[PDB]
């Protein structure tokens, strides 16, 4: 019968492996690096988009960074539109605990509970996992500011500064380098261009193939906002860093 | 309602009268009582009409199915389709219907269904609310094997009297003839049916 | 190897299941052609009938689907007469429905839809069938359009259908040429008939007897089979000129 | 019998590539060419009409399809896929936002819905992903013009202008040479017949070439008069002697 | 609520009042009871007025998806189909009384559905509370082989017979004319014989009049930068 | 060989291997004999033990005071089938007030085992069965095969070595068909019948199981000392 | 017994000459018994605003149901929702409890901030759209409302003179009404910038 | 059960709850606990239909009880509050619903105030000064409104529930054998063990 | 390859091996026929005695469906009687629904769709049986046959089993030497000949001859079983014939 046919998406290798996490793990590797780094005062997040065109509609334009609420956004690195699918999931269940409570979903709990629907598609069910690793920047009145990432095997682990996709090794030894605890976010910024520029598989690092967003609380008073940046104000931040 | 459906020589035919009630306000005094199931298998609703709508939608439905895959269906399985819908609902369903067809080896047949959803083959049926007057003289005047112009005579007479003593019926008097040569119209206004 | 079992993408981009149910249309031998009048719409098809011990009325690939809709079918009986329950039970749905009778190019989508999800979800195979469906539609008026394996269908001028479509394609196709119009210019069908008798007679290069033929015709508001005896008549008038 | 195909047929091979999604962008490529191009006032969309027999009517055959009034697409790859996707892009335009909010989806978020669908048929159990990709232009209030692609891996792209199928990677050539953000719509479609002629080989006039914009709103098209707020859809597909009337000055 | 329908030589007209009422209160008094199920299939609705709008928006948008799935202009017969197995469906407990009337590629249609599912053919119609007032006007006047202008004027006068007599009725009469081949026109405040007259006395007060304890600006901006 | 991993699969020449294997389960199982006359019907099980220490498992099975079965094969699997036979007996006798019959529970018995051949997942029966009863036709005697295929016979053996006795039975038809109201001679031809298929070991007192129903007889079974008499 | 009015409140809203303006009591009861005196009953949406009156539990559950809904619109369609769109929102999700209804009479209040035109609508509690130019008024003091709003309103008012109509309206129909009072307030509506007032009342 | 008071003082939340339980004709309790501490800051008392009240009360401690541990964190009264509303709001169009009236008296540690909030069956919340269910508010409310301020000490705010206990012990006809008095505040829950 | 290992997987020749092995369990079976005659039709089968052992006349294979219908198959007998069970089911819905009896053709088409199911998925298996079957209706007399495969037709004669080339020339000389019909005493008499001339295949053990019939005149358009001296004088007019 259909037997035949089945792939066996959640079993073991011989050496306790998941299979298909490790190769969902190898095909995010070739995704555009995404970038977080945590300061006092913020949180950066800074990505590069993949190989793009001059006739691509750039503003209007989204494959990196997405919003989850007011508090909390992630960056993508891996297959669009596996993320989309969680990304509207993880949208509804901050909006599930701020019904239930009247209170902003913390980040770890959004976080743990993405990370949980990832691992089910591990053990159960016989389908294929999500392609997809994130990088959550965040703010609750608990911990503050919070980096978190996950991966297709449903695991999540904190960080002062991260990156996944493409050349994570390297550009995690450029920021374990230069990273210091009582940084801010403009110092945050410069680190995060500055080691796409030296990581990126491009000749040059442009505005066109990036996209950058702050988490500050240099919202007026004790409030926390939210920046996408727009095409022109990445062409002058980077102008500003002096990288074009 | 009145209505009846009568067999005779040629075949059979159906009768009706042409008024919906809403209580004492007459909602349709221009109804078409008399409904087609298929060709040559016609009936006449009476009871709830959003009920009798419903029920003939679907019989229709079936036998239309039924024509595809089998050929022309009899006028016994057209009842038996009737039965199966009334009798089944019986609960939730307000239908008296009087089923009559023209076959060419059984010729014409009249099957009736209560509201129990019982079926009685009968040479000629009576129903709805104008029924109970003209039990008499239905039972005094009916001939089997009448001709056809007797047997309008018969279902224009009958009706007439149904209509003048019951305030639910009234206007005027539709019928449907089902031959061997085909389907047949015919329609009787006031000014003819009341000095009868 | 697994790619060519079930409906999955082939490192071509191909669907081997549905190419292969495409071959089996042919396993009847038995070829079909379809064309349109002013007012009707014909459809003719070989009988064969290799054994003496058959039943030859029980023989037949044309159906009436409903009143109006008639469908001819090249492939094997049981896929043929599994698609024609579907067709009449879809037809039967959509005027209880919708109020109205089935358009003939509406059951063709419906019916190409059908086929479409066997070649998408793989529990379910194709059906080794071509559906040509015949009508004079109350709308767009004499009407032909056929479906697939693959889900794919179109509206035709004429069409052909089994292992020589081809030769009666070229066929029909140099007489539009000439012509220069979409159909038959005839009033009646029974000439209609006797055109599409007559091009399929010089397309495959044989002769027929009234029980090589299996002829449907649909006009307005009916569609119904030609008996042994009135394709008999038809055949005599063709000799006769 | 039940559907015992439980498990997913996509799965990831050790390079870390989803096969069926590759070879099913394979079947995209074998595809008739389709391209849009977006001006100031406009969004045009275009693709070859490969009739299979000159005895087939082409017209019945519709390869640009209206989604909302002010939402057309095209695709390039396999058609019956694209048949039923636009049946349950029209249907999801209704059930998931015009029966909620009383007005017709932006372009963006029917776009969303629809990669959702061709997302799923690479991830649910017992079946393939879909062999086409999609170009869906558009219009709506708050928005203006925009133009997207969708691929059978549900992932979605914004262009200016672009092209999918056979001859694309010559195509997307010719359109950034010609390309500005001056355009108006009469020169987009001027534009999108220059391009469209390159990877067409036998008859080109308005009978083989399929052709709709997004435009003005038209309110001859709209059936009725008498409310000022309804001025008609914006989507509008070209008529055979419309196109060839443009071919005269090309 | 009063609403009519009235066939004439090349199609049909469909009106209706204008006053939506809470038991004795009038809730709106420029009520608009003419619906759209497709551009030339319209219907007018009486009885619980949610369940009136409702219907007639579902069936309309399953009309709209059948009229792309069959590349065909939209039936009346599918209307009307489509309403009645919903509400037979649903018992009567969905409370909607409807004429239906349009014109396609058929001819020109006009029918009434009763809530629990039963429908019924006619030359003209009328439904709701001033439906007697309004039916004895179309019995005292209709004629076989009406002109468009006549049918208006039939109709409209019918509307004005509810207007003036029935207390469920009021303000308003809108119209919607259905011709083949045609443009549907849908005339809104067709007739306006109810237009309040001036007051006799102007109540803007004084400004200072209303005590207040508190004021604050409310913040509808989102989270600022900077 | 490729087409032996389930039981959906056919061979190239129209065989169904799973069912074949499941028969061979049978042949591994311990002899019993069925025979009847025109007044009774007899079972006769050669029990098998596991060691010296262990039980003799028993073979035979009461479904009804009319019917019951002797099994040979899959032990576990005569206890679902029989468990059928006893609820089918018993829905016959509520519901119609009516002693089924033994030729219809053959037919119940094929369709339950047919449904298990022709479907993925399952697994064919791995159990013969010898059904005996008395019912309004006299007595008889049936043979069920897990391959669906039942039976009406004289008299029969299932399990290892039931040759022997099969030959013995052919032999003898027409003189075990005659020993009409005399269960002690029936018995003692079934004894001698299921003798034939013997080696080594010889019937013991805790060895031999016998069951016997007639016309004033309702389904018994004999254990123990009981079968001393006719060792 | 009747869900309605048991625990009591009103609101009402007008348009104005480039503005719109919503009021609302604030009163919370069990019948007789007066519970709270700041249930305020207007919430907003981004720059729509929306009062609820009717029974307290499902005022309450429907404003955490439509800030759930506005919150996922906007970051779907990267816009805040329209004072036409929200109000076919309310329309489609109270109708959706057909058979089982919340016991609300909602009022919608906006200005549209693409075409800057004023907007109001009310609903029963099984979702009929009331779209009026002048008026709409909701809660167990309507028929009152009614009769202030329609001999104290006029078109085209200021928005500082359409501050006292309002607030004169509710507040002479509140004093009629054993179910509505113990306070008030008052929100005046410009395209970029709303004022909310409390207003002094009588407090029995 | 019977009657049930709250008040809200300047470092504090204080709950007062009746001791007895009758079913029909005879006192069966006059020692009973009408309350259950949901987190150390945190306490709900409760009164409606017998068998309902403790199941509803001992639900909801479990699953505040779960919360604390899956986060090591004590949600907010208010939070809390929203919490027991929201299932109240979903049980009474539930097939049998929970006839259960709560307050629910908390310290907030974060902003170093005390909260008293009012929940009934229906899922009406509001937060108080002062509040109660029942028939037990038509006795006390005119004393609290009189003698009530915002910055009462502990002892004050004991002394003005007496008052409100012994009103109600003249005035009410049922014998409801006195209250049990326990405050929320800063350092925890804690019983007044003499009334 | 592996085309053959799966139920409903076409081969490059658009073939399905699995049912083609299906025929090959039917062509393993023993012999049975069916003959239409004038006013109704004849079934027959060819029972292998394997033992003395096996009770005569008791282990019966031809199958009445309603009271009208007579079914007999060749093949795996338990995948037949699922197959009548089946029948049994069909032709009481719709005698259920539609009253009448079901016509034979109607319910030709019932197998033959339930039949060509299991032909549609990876899950099931083909019937390994084909089925002859037919009787009276309201358009007279009926005879089918049914494979495998789901395939039907309508036939004057039907043979299957292991000695199906002997039967149908049998029949074939029937159906020229009677263009005017067959009598249904006769076609009883014919169909006992045929089922002896076709036991050449199967030689090597003796047989039982069954035989049953539906007739307008014979039997009321009634399905029986021929039983005592009737059976006894066609068994007769067969062993004059082979001597
Ligand atoms: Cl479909
Ligand atoms: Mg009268
Ligand atoms: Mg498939
Ligand atoms: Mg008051
Ligand atoms: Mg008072």
């Amino acid at each position: 019968g259909s037997r035949r046919y089945d792939s066996r998406t959640t079993i073991f290798s011989p050496e306790g492996r998941l299979y298909q996490v490790e190769y969902a793990l190898e095909s995010i590797s070739h995704a555009g690096t995404a970038i977080g780094i945590m300061a006092s005062d913020g949180i950066v997040l800074a990505a590069e988009r993949k190989v793009t065109s001059t006739l691509l509609e750039q503003d209007t334009s989204t494959e990196k960074l997405y919003k989850l609420n007011d508090k909390i956004a992630v960056a993508v690195a891996g297959l669009t539109a596996d993320a989309e699918i969680l990304i509207n999931t993880a949208r509804i269940h901050a909006q599930n605990y701020l019904k239930t409570y009247n209170e902003d979903i913390p980040v770890e709990i959004l976080v743990r509970r993405l990370s949980d629907i990832k691992q089910g598609y591990t053990q159960h069910g016989g389908l294929r996992p999500f392609g997809v690793s994130f990088i959550y920047a965040g703010y609750d009145d608990r911990y503050g500011y919070q980096l978190y990432t996950s991966n297709p095997s449903g695991n999540y682990t904190g960080w002062k500064a991260i990156s996944v996709g493409a050349n994570t090794s390297a550009a995690q030894t450029l920021l374990q380098m230069d990273y210091k605890d009582d940084m801010k976010v403009d110092d945050a910024i410069e680190l995060a261009l500055k080691t796409l520029s030296k990581t990126t598989d491009s000749s040059a690092l442009t505005y066109d193939r990036l996209e950058f967003a702050t988490i500050r609380k240099g919202a007026n008073d004790g409030e926390v906002y939210q920046k996408i940046f727009k095409p022109q104000e990445i062409k002058d931040i980077l102008v500003k860093t002096g990288i074009t | 309602t009145s209505i009846m459906a009568v067999t005779f020589k040629d075949g059979v035919i159906l009768g009706a009268d042409s008024r919906t009630t809403t209580g004492a306000y007459i909602a349709n005094r221009v109804t078409d009582k008399l409904t087609r199931v298929h060709d040559k298998i016609w009936c006449c609703r009476s009871g709830s009409a959003a009920d009798t709508q419903a029920i003939a939608d679907i019989v229709q439905y079936h036998l239309e199915l039924y024509t595809s895959q089998y050929g022309t269906p009899s006028t016994e399985t057209a009842a038996s389709v009737f039965k199966e819908l009334c009798y089944e609902n019986k609960d939730n369903l307000t239908a008296g219907i009087i089923v009559a067809g023209y076959d060419d080896k059984n010729k014409g047949e009249v099957y009736t269904i209560p509201l129990g959803g019982s079926v009685h083959k009968l040479p000629y049926a009576i129903a709805g609310s104008g029924s109970t007057f003209i039990y008499g003289y239905c039972d005094k005047n009916f001939r089997e094997n009448m001709s056809k112009e007797e047997t309008v005579d018969f279902i224009k007479h009958s009706l007439s009297q149904a209509i003048k003593w019951d305030g639910s019926s009234g206007g005027v008097i539709r019928m449907v003839v089902l031959t061997a040569a085909g389907v047949e119209r015919l329609i009787f206004y006031p000014d003819e049916y009341e000095q009868l | 190897g697994y790619d060519r079992h079930i409906t999955i993408f082939s490192p071509e981009g191909r669907l081997y299941q549905v190419e292969y149910a495409f071959k089996a249309t042919n396993q009847t031998n038995i070829n079909s052609l379809a064309v349109r009048g002013k007012d009707c719409t014909v459809v003719i098809s070989q009988k064969k009938v290799p054994d003496k011990l058959l039943d030859p009325t029980t023989v037949s690939y044309i159906f009436c689907i409903s009143r109006t809709i008639g469908m001819v079918v090249n492939g094997p009986i049981p896929d043929a007469r599994n698609a024609a329950l579907r067709a009449k039970a879809e037809a039967a749905e959509f005027r209880y429905k919708y109020g109205y009778d089935m358009p003939c190019d509406v059951l063709a989508k419906r019916m190409a839809n059908l086929s479409q999800i066997y070649t998408q979800r793989a529990y379910m195979r194709p059906l080794g069938v071509i559906l040509t469906f015949v009508s004079v539609d109350e709308e767009l008026g004499p009407s032909i359009y056929k479906t697939d394996p693959a889900g794919y269908y179109v509206g035709y001028k004429a069409t052909a259908t089994g292992p020589k479509q081809q030769e009666i394609t070229t066929n029909l196709e140099n007489h539009f040429k000439k012509s220069k119009i979409d159909h038959i210019n005839e009033e009646s069908w029974e000439k209609v008939v006797e055109f599409a008798i007559t091009h399929m007679i010089d397309a495959l290069g044989t002769e027929f007897s009234k029980n090589d033929l299996e002829v449907g015709v649909a006009t307005k508001d009916k569609f119904f089979t030609l008996s042994a005896e009135n394709i008999e008549e038809r055949l005599v008038a063709i000799a006769e000129q | 019998m039940t559907d015992r195909y439980s498990f997913s047929l996509t799965t990831f091979s050790p390079s870390g590539k989803l096969g069926q999604i590759d070879y099913a962008l394979t079947a995209v490529k074998q595809g008739v060419t389709s391209l849009g191009i977006k001006a100031t006032n406009g969004v045009v969309i275009a693709t070859e009409k490969k009739s299979s027999s000159p005895l087939a009517m082409s017209e019945t055959l519709s390869k640009v399809s209206l989604l909302t009034p002010d939402i057309g697409a095209v695709y390039s790859g396999m058609g019956p896929d694209y048949r039923v996707l636009v049946d349950k892009s029209r249907k999801v335009a209704h059930t998931s936002y015009k029966r909620i909010y009383g007005e017709y989806p932006p372009t963006k978020l029917l776009v969303s819905e629809v990669a959702k669908i061709m997302q799923e048929a690479t991830q649910s159990g017992g079946v393939r992903p879909f062999g086409v990709s999609l170009l869906i232009a558009g219009h709506d209030e708050f928005n203006g013009f925009s133009l997207y692609q969708v691929d059978p891996s549900g992932s979605y792209f914004p262009w200016k202008a672009t092209a999918i199928g056979k001859g694309s990677v010559a195509a997307k050539t010719f359109l950034e040479k010609r390309w500005n953000d001056e355009l108006e719509l009469e020169d987009a479609i001027h534009i999108a017949l220059l391009t469209l002629k390159e990877s067409v080989e036998g008859e080109f006039n308005g009978d083989t070439i399929e052709l709709a914009i997004i435009g003005d709103e038209n309110p001859d098209l709209l059936g009725y008069t008498g409310i000022p707020t309804d001025k008609g859809p914006r989507f509008r597909k070209l008529t055979s002697q419309e196109i060839n009337d443009r071919l005269e000055a090309l | 609520t009063t609403i009519v329908g009235v066939k004439f030589n090349n199609g049909v007209v469909i009106a209706a009042d204008t006053r939506s009422t809470q038991g004795p209160i009038v809730a709106d008094k420029n009520c608009a009871k003419l619906h759209r199920i497709s551009p030339k299939i319209w219907c007018a609705g009486a009885g619980t007025a949610a369940d009136t709008e409702a219907v007639t928006q579902l069936i309309g948008s399953n009309i709209e998806l059948h009229s792309l799935y069959t590349s065909r202009e939209p039936r009346v017969v599918s209307a009307l189909q489509m309403l009645k197995q919903h509400l037979f469906k649903y018992q009567g407990h969905i409370g909607a009384y409807l004429i239906v009337a349009g014109v396609d590629p058929t001819g020109s249609h006009l029918f009434s559905i009763h809530a629990n599912g039963s429908t019924d053919v006619g030359y003209y119609l009328s439904l709701g509370s001033g439906s007697l007032a309004a039916m004895a006007v179309l019995e005292s006047h209709w004629k076989q082989d009406l002109t468009k202008e006549e049918a208006i004027k039939l109709a409209s006068d019918a509307i004005q017979a509810g207007i003036w007599n029935d207390l469920g009725s009021g303000s308003n009469v809108d119209v919607c004319v259905m011709e083949i081949g045609k443009d549907a026109e849908y005339l809104r405040n067709y007739l306006t014989p109810n237009v309040r007259e001036e007051k006799q006395k102007s109540y803007k007060f004084p400004r200072g009049t209303t005590a207040v304890l508190k004021e604050s600006i409310v913040n509808i901006c989102d989270i600022q930068e900077e | 060989n490729n087409y032996d991993g389930d039981t959906v699969t056919f061979s190239p020449t129209g065989r169904l291997f799973q069912v074949e294997y499941a028969l061979e389960a049978i042949k591994q199982g311990s002899v019993t004999v069925g025979l009847r006359s025109n007044t009774h019907a007899v079972l006769v099980a050669l029990k098998r033990n596991a060691d010296e220490l262990s039980s003799y498992q028993k073979k035979i099975i009461k479904c009804d005071e009319h019917m019951g079965l002797s099994l040979a094969g899959l032990a576990p699997d005569a206890r679902v089938l029989s468990n059928y036979l006893r609820q089918q007996c018993n829905y016959s006798s509520l519901v119609f007030n009516r002693k089924l019959a033994v030729e219809r529970a053959g037919h119940l018995l094929c369709d339950k085992a047919q449904k298990n051949t022709q479907s993925y997942g399952g697994r064919p029966y791995g159990v013969g069965l010898l059904i005996i009863g008395y019912d309004k036709s006299g007595a008889h005697l049936l043979e069920f095969q897990p391959s669906g295929n039942v039976t009406e016979l004289y008299g029969t053996a299932i399990g290892a070595r039931s040759q022997g006795a099969k030959t013995y039975l052919e032999r003898t038809l027409d003189t075990f068909i005659k020993i009409d109201g005399n269960p002690d001679e029936l018995i003692k031809a079934g004894v001698e019948a299921i003798s034939q298929s013997l080696r080594d070991e010889s019937l013991t007192v805790d060895n031999l199981s016998i069951a016997i129903v007639g016309k004033d007889t309702p389904f018994t079974i004999y254990d123990g000392e009981a079968v001393a008499k006719y060792i | 017994s009747d869900p309605s009015s048991i625990n009591g409140g009103i609101v009402v809203a007008m348009t104005g000459k480039d503005c719109v303006a919503i009021a609302c009591d604030l009163r919370l009861g069990s019948q007789s018994l007066g519970v709270s005196n700041k249930f305020e009953k207007i919430f907003h949406y981004g720059h729509v605003f929306l009062g609820i009156t009717g029974l307290a539990t499902d005022v309450t559950t429907l404003n955490e149901m439509f800030r759930y809904k506005t919150n996922l619109y906007k970051l779907k369609e990267e816009r805040a929702i329209e004072p036409e769109t929200f109000t076919q929102l309310v329309s489609s999700s109270l109708y959706e409890r057909r058979f089982g209804p919340y016991f609300v009479g909602p009022v919608v209040a906006g200005i549209n901030s693409k075409s800057g035109k004023p907007f109001i609508a009310g609903f029963d509690l099984i979702g009929c759209i009331d779209e009026a130019k002048d008026f709409i008024v909701s809660g167990t003091a309507s028929d009152q409302l009614f009769g202030m709003c329609e001999s104290l309103y006029e078109p085209n008012l200021e928005p500082e003179d359409l501050f006292e109509t309002i607030s004169q309206a509710l507040l002479n129909a509140a004093d009629r009404d054993a179910l509505s009072g113990w306070g008030a307030v008052v929100y005046i509506i410009k395209k970029d910038e709303v004022v909310k007032r409390y207003l002094k009342m009588r407090q029995d | 059960m019977d009657i049930i008071l709250g008040i809200r003082v300047q470092d504090s939340v204080i709950l007062a709850s009746s001791k007895a339980v009758t079913r029909g004709i005879s006192v069966l309790k006059d020692s009973d606990d009408k309350t259950r501490q949901l987190s150390p800051h945190t306490l709900m008392s409760f009164a409606g239909e017998a068998g309902d009240t403790v199941q509803f009360a001992e639900y909801i401690q479990a699953n505040i009880q779960l919360y604390s541990i899956r986060e090591d964190y004590e949600l907010s009264p208010q939070a809390v509050s929203s919490f027991v509303r929201q299932e109240l709001a979903k049980s009474i169009r539930s097939r049998r619903p929970y006839q259960v009236n709560v307050l629910i008296g908390g310290y907030d540690k974060k902003k170093n105030k005390p909260e008293l909030y009012q929940i009934d069956y229906l899922g009406t919340k509001v937060e108080l000064p002062y509040g109660a269910h029942g028939y037990s508010g038509f006795y006390t409310f005119s004393l609290l409104d009189h003698h009530y301020r915002p910055d009462m000490t502990t002892e004050e705010g004991l002394d003005l529930l007496k008052l409100c206990v012994q009103e109600l012990e003249k005035r009410m006809p049922m014998d409801f054998k006195g209250v049990i008095v326990k405050i929320v505040d800063k350092d925890g829950i804690r019983q007044v063990d003499d009334f | 390859t592996g085309y053959d290992l799966s139920n409903s997987v076409f081969s490059p020749d658009g073939r399905n091996f699995q049912v083609e092995y299906a025929v090959k369990a039917v062509e393993n079976g023993t012999t049975s026929i069916g003959i239409k005659c004038n006013d109704g039709v004849v079934f027959a089968v060819e029972k292998l005695i394997t033992s003395k052992l096996l009770v005569p006349q008791k282990n019966v294979k031809i199958q009445v469906v309603d009271r009208h219908i007579g079914c007999v198959y060749s093949g795996l007998i338990p995948d037949g009687r699922h197959l009548v069970n089946r029948g049994r089911e069909e032709a009481a819905s719709f005698k259920k629904l539609y009253k009448t009896p079901i016509p034979i053709p109607a319910f030709a088409d019932r197998l033959g769709q339930y039949v060509q199911a299991h032909t549609l998925y990876n899950s099931v298996r083909p019937f390994g049986v084909s089925t002859i079957f037919g009787g009276v209706d309201k358009n007279g007399a009926h005879l089918y046959m049914l494979e495998p495969s789901g395939s039907y037709w309508g036939y004057k004669g039907a043979a299957t089993g292991k000695g199906r080339q002997s039967a149908k020339a049998e029949l074939e000389k029937l159906v020229d030497h009677h263009p005017e019909g067959l009598s249904a005493r006769e076609a009883v008499k014919q169909a006992a000949k045929i089922i002896y001339l076709a036991h050449e295949d199967n030689k090597e053990k003796d047989f039982e001859l069954e035989i049953s019939w539906c007739s307008l005149s014979e039997t009321n358009g009634l399905h029986k079983f021929v039983k005592g001296d009737l059976l006894q004088e066609a068994i007769d007019f067969a062993q004059k014939e082979i001597n």
